[PDB]
RNA sequence: CCAACC
RNA sequence: CGAGUGGCUUGCUACCUCGAUGUCGGUUCCCUCCAUCCUGCCCGUGCAGAAGCGGGCAAGGGUGAGGUUGUUCGCCUAUUAAAGGAGGUCGUGAGCUGGGUUUAGACCGUCGUGAGACAGGUCGGCUGCUAUCUACUGGGUGUGUAGGUGUCUGACAAGAACGACCGUAUAGUACGAGAGGAACUACGGUUGGUGGCCACUGGUGUACCGGUUGUUCGAGAGAGCACGUGCCGGGUAGCCACGCCACACGGGGUAAGAGCUGAACGCAUCUAAGCUCGAAACCCACUUGGAAAAGAGACACCGCCGAGGUCCCGCGUACAAGACGCGGUCGAUAGACUCGGGGUGUGCGCGUCGAGGUAACGAGACGUUAAGCCCACGAGCACUAACAGACCAA
RNA sequence: GGUCUUAAGGUAGCGUAGUACCUUGCCGCAUCAGUAGCGGCUUGCAUGAAUGGAUUAACCAGAGCUUCACUGUCCCAACGUUGGGCCCGGUGAACUGUACAUUCCAGUGCGGAGUCUGGAGACACCCAGGGGGAAGCGAAGACCCUAUGGA
RNA sequence: GCGAAAGCCAAGGCCUGUCGGGAGCAACCAACGUUAGGGAAUUCGGCAAGUUAGUCCCGUACCUUCGGAAGAAGGGAUGCC
RNA sequence: GUGGAAGUCUGUUAGAGUUGGUGUCCUACAAUACCCUCUCGUGAUCUAUGUGUAGGGGUGAAAGGCCCAUCGAGUCCGGCA
């Protein structure tokens, strides 16, 4: 993929509940694979901002929830590094549900993005509120 | 099915002993190309700061741009090329056939080996000329050494002494070369070796830790959830199947780690002053403080502070040099915080 | 820069930003002012402060 | 599979 | 239908072992095989392209995470370049586990007149040992080569030190009616592996500073105990990873394969002689060890009445003993002191205020006070201690 | 089959059960995915009425399953604390010992060799270590069979 | 303090749950403290560890042999002067 | 409201016991020990001393448990070489 912009210590396994930044009727998405990740025996698949992630929703609405999407990681609570050194971190995890194109399948966004992300996923930034 | 896995540990960096040599030795030198010149120089570790620096590479998103790197402080004093050695090629190899020596001697030189009182620099370039009109004359090095005292953080006196090689044009004119540095006085400088920009390999021997057990030396895993309660946390499974009967040398085990030679390559020169820009406030830990000829490294360097490193121009580099970084920075934070 | 907590400084290349809920953001200086402001102090109240001097 | 008796 | 190879399954045999070679599965750690799942290079196609399908060379590297089940296997899910198979006493219990299996208790079904039986099911149910030899990982002392210091050589030895993927430009281009849709090459990044380092972020930090509960020292001050910090908050050095840095290109020879010249066989023929090319594979490049390489090495200088070394002393860039390294007045090596740089968070005492209360008394607030306390770091400084001194040595 | 053996021929209930071989039975629930678990169906290899059937509030260091909360069980390990470990003074055992013994790769051999054969490697001694091998030590195999053995 | 509970302290007893000396004191082991983000992914199985916790006020379901279930659950309060 | 029942609840009160760690130990401190966790604790309770039941016999809320480290038939000596 392209260069994200900032090195990341990915704050998210396989099998984590983290919030849908959206307004897709999808209120916890539950991580349960990485795209283009491939770990080491015993690793646990990890994740972090501006991976995408496919998902499986455990909390929201009856037509929504279980069902298997793909996603993007907007926000972790886990430091990354920007080029001048500082370190970004969020109050929360989140994601947002995306197509296979990459476009949200919501209409809106909730909560600050990171810049980061929206380089990636013009899209997905296209649509977000507060870019940080 | 018992999935695969890397083993624990390279098999290339050994075996894992305590180093001969604290002054580190290369194992190899750059090709000749450019002019003649001294392929190599040293310096002795202080610390690390970061230092603010503009994007240099002209295939990035962010060229131009504010860029934080880390950087390594090595106190490059001028040392002494104080002799001048020559290999001859025979059906076993390069073996030493003279050296050229000087007159001039650093105060304390005394303090390592027998300085000559009573040489003949004629004799012996003499043989060596000879040697080349035979057409058996190996490479050409200069016995080389520093100037501990130069450095006020470094309680060592004692002078270092190493080998480096002497590569450039064509060997008659690097050997004039050679001659010339030597019969001087041998003085020379970082900076009549490299230039800020420029990629160097730099070796030391690390930092020494003594024995350690398998999962520090080697990586292995500790045991895990009930496993780590019946006795055994920090030993590997097993020392090998029942046949062969006996315990390979590739199994992971305890010993010696730390205090071995490394040679880390590509590692870019930021910047080479003399002063006491890059110094820290208090000082840098368990060293000093710095106001000399220095060296910023990109990175990490092998060793303790204090240790001596060596550098030589990178002998495989990836990229193409992108000479004298702009410096917009250079931390001088208290290092204690 | 200055640490939006303690009024210092912040060193270049150092510090980290907390991006909150909202989207505001804080920039500290250092884990000590992160902690403090974690503890629930307010930097006027804590003497050693610059904000406080 | 299997680690005895069936 | 015919001919074989393997020794993973199963069967057969009873050769070895019953004065015992602990039994399945898993786990951990190491080496290997190729009948190749991916990656490199090729050939064919019912090969336009993209992609499939089949075949050849090839074992360098990789082959992962999860749900049921003790399970092996397998079924299933999302990822992936791919999530290959097999040998090592079905590698691995003087390594682990104890779910299964596999005693003694007990139940169900079936069988038995009964005692009791059932690779049928079910609940519970015990794992000893201070390593002699050998093996290997690391560390020493001697002898040999035959006075000392310093610097090297390189026979050998180890490496995967690197493997893989995504994205961009090429390009909505070649190809194709369209749909769809490449490559050479140049770049940016990710992942797995590898070695190192702590400026940054993060952890620790029973150094340290602060808050505070119970109790005891009459109160105050200052302290002990409450497990080797009572509890809580912060955290220097150091050590660490979750942090940071670095880990090619290019040559040489080949396999499959593509060809050139070319005859036996006037022609033809990539082959028989000769030759041009051509794989992640082989060799070199790179890193690490390496004078005990018995052909036991090379060079330079010093010394044989003295070069050098040991004891001793102050110490760590070193360290389980040993070893290693630095300094010893020609000196800043360690400590004290004073600065500097750090940690904590505003000391004791006193003064004002303070809900009230006749008063006594009074939790607490402000000032004095960027205070007080403390520091495994740095500088300065010979104040103290590196003194005195003994000895070996061609 | 629309009686026959041997007296009767399984009623109420419960049911894939701590009983179902087939079997991961089929449907549903729950999970990304559930040989598990729960509900239903049920022809029950081979349920069933004091050989008690069903049911059941309360109780339980009894067996199985799910959820919330939490966490170093795990990803993936780090730093620290106390006692050992290491060095020194003193005290001072035991297990085990046919012999030799510096081994390694192959082979051979009663087919599972440090000692046989061929090669390779190998200067002596000592310290620390985790235990690959000595089919290691400990116990005349608790299994199996055999004995004109025992209980 | 509810307390013959914990913790601390008297009277009284002891330094004999009887080998010491030394190394910032390494590997490794026994007990144990602290761990960012994720939060059972570990495992046959949450085994081990942890979470909760005292007292008062509010409030409390299915079911039931009417006893119980129940401290269900859930929510709030707590010092000092 | 009183009353204060209960093979009733909590409880390391005394006291009794022992689910798990398959922790420590396993030439032990110990031929059944140590630590934490855990269960009972007004009763078919626990406990001291005295006393009775004896080997094909006792005793047994039954595990072939127990009858002096010994039990699907104690121990000693004898039968017995
Ligand atoms: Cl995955
Ligand atoms: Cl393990
Ligand atoms: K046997
Ligand atoms: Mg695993
Ligand atoms: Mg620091
Ligand atoms: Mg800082
Ligand atoms: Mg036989
Ligand atoms: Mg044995
Ligand atoms: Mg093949
Ligand atoms: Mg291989
Ligand atoms: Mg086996
Ligand atoms: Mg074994
Ligand atoms: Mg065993
Ligand atoms: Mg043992
Ligand atoms: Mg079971
Ligand atoms: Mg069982
Ligand atoms: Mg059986
Ligand atoms: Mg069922
Ligand atoms: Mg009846
Ligand atoms: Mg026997
Ligand atoms: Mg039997
Ligand atoms: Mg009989
Ligand atoms: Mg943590
Ligand atoms: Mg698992
Ligand atoms: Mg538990
Ligand atoms: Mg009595
Ligand atoms: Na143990
Ligand atoms: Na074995
Ligand atoms: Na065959
Ligand atoms: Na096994
Ligand atoms: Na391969
Ligand atoms: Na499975
Ligand atoms: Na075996
Ligand atoms: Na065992
Ligand atoms: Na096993
Ligand atoms: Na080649
Ligand atoms: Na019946
Ligand atoms: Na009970
Ligand atoms: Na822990
Ligand atoms: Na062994
Ligand atoms: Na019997
Ligand atoms: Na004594
Ligand atoms: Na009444
Ligand atoms: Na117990
Ligand atoms: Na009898
Ligand atoms: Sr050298
Ligand atoms: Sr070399
Ligand atoms: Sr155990
Ligand atoms: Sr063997
Ligand atoms: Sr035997
Ligand atoms: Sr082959
Ligand atoms: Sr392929
Ligand atoms: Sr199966
Ligand atoms: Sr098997
Ligand atoms: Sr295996
Ligand atoms: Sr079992
Ligand atoms: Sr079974
Ligand atoms: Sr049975
Ligand atoms: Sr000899
Ligand atoms: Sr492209
Ligand atoms: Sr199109
Ligand atoms: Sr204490
Ligand atoms: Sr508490
Ligand atoms: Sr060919
Ligand atoms: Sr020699
Ligand atoms: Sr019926
Ligand atoms: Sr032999
Ligand atoms: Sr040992
Ligand atoms: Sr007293
Ligand atoms: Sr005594
Ligand atoms: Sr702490
Ligand atoms: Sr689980
Ligand atoms: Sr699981
Ligand atoms: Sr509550
Ligand atoms: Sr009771
Ligand atoms: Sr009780
Ligand atoms: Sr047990
Ligand atoms: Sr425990
Ligand atoms: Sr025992
Ligand atoms: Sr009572
Ligand atoms: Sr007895
Ligand atoms: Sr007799």
């Amino acid at each position: 993929m392209e260069a994200l912009g900032a090195d990341v210590t990915q704050g998210l396994e396989k099998g984590s509940l983290i919030t849908c930044a959206d307004n897709t009727g999808a209120r916890e998405l539950k991580v349960i694979s990485v795209h283009g990740y491939s770990g080491t025996k015993n690793r646990l698949p990890k994740a972090g901002l501006g991976d995408k992630i496919t998902v499986s929703v455990t909390k929201g609405t009856p037509e929504m929830r279980r069902q298997v999407l793909e996603a993007v990681v907007v926000r972790q609570r886990k430091p990354i590094r920007r080029p001048d050194g500082t370190r970004v971190k969020f109050e929360d995890n989140a994601a947002v549900i995306v197509d296979e194109n990459e476009d949200p399948r919501g209409t809106e966004l909730k909560g600050p993005i990171a810049r980061e992300v929206a380089q990636r996923f013009g899209s997905v930034a296209s649509a977000a509120t507060m870019i940080v | 099915p018992q999935p695969s896995r890397p083993r624990k540990g390279s098999l290339g960096f050994g075996p894992r002993k305590r180093s001969t040599s604290e002054t580190p030795r290369f194992n190899s030198w750059p090709s000749d190309d450019g002019q003649p010149g001294v392929q190599g120089f040293a310096g002795y570790k202080a610390g690390m700061t970061h230092v603010v620096l503009v994007n240099d590479e002209p295939n990035s998103p962010r060229e131009g741009m504010e860029e934080t790197v880390p950087v390594t402080v090595i106190e490059t004093p001028p040392m002494r090329a104080v002799a001048l050695r020559a290999y001859e090629d025979t059906p076993y190899g390069q073996r030493p056939l003279t050296e050229v020596w000087t007159d001039e001697f650093h105060s304390e030189l005394d303090r390592t080996l027998d300085v000559p009182e009573d040489h003949d620099p004629d004799a012996a370039e003499e043989q060596i000329r000879d040697a080349h009109e035979a057409g058996d004359l190996g490479d050409l090095r200069l016995i080389t050494h520093t100037v501990p005292d130069a450095v006020p953080s470094v309680p060592k006196k004692k002078p270092d002494v190493m080998e480096t090689r002497v590569g450039g044009g064509s060997v008659s004119d690097r050997l004039d070369h050679a001659l010339d540095i030597v019969e001087d006085g041998g003085e020379h400088a970082m900076n009549d070796i490299f230039r800020a920009g420029e990629y160097a390999d730099v070796a030391g021997v690390t930092k020494g830790k003594g024995t350690q057990g398998p999962v520090k030396r080697w990586g292995v895993q500790k045991r895990k959830g009930k496993h780590a309660r019946q006795g055994w946390r920090r030993r590997i499974g097993n020392l090998g199947p029942w046949n062969p009967s006996r315990v390979r040398s590739t199994v992971p085990q305890q010993g010696q780690t730390g205090y071995h030679q490394r040679t880390e390559l590509n590692k870019r020169l930021i910047d080479i002053g003399e002063g006491d820009e890059p110094t820290v406030d208090g000082g840098f830990v368990n060293y000093g403080e710095v106001d000399g000829p220095y060296t910023l490294v990109k990175g990490s360097v092998p060793g303790p502070d204090k240790r001596l490193v060596r550098f030589r121009p990178a002998v495989r580099p990836n990229d193409q040099p992108r000479l004298d970084p702009e410096v917009r920075y250079v931390s001088n934070e208290s290092n204690q915080g | 820069r200055e640490c939006d907590y303690c009024g210092t400084d912040i060193e270049p290349g150092t510090g980290t930003m907390f991006v909150h809920k909202d989207g505001a953001t804080t920039h500290f200086c250092s884990s000590k002012c992160e902690n403090n402001a974690d503890l629930g102090r307010e930097a006027r109240n804590l003497e050693w402060t610059d904000t406080a001097r």
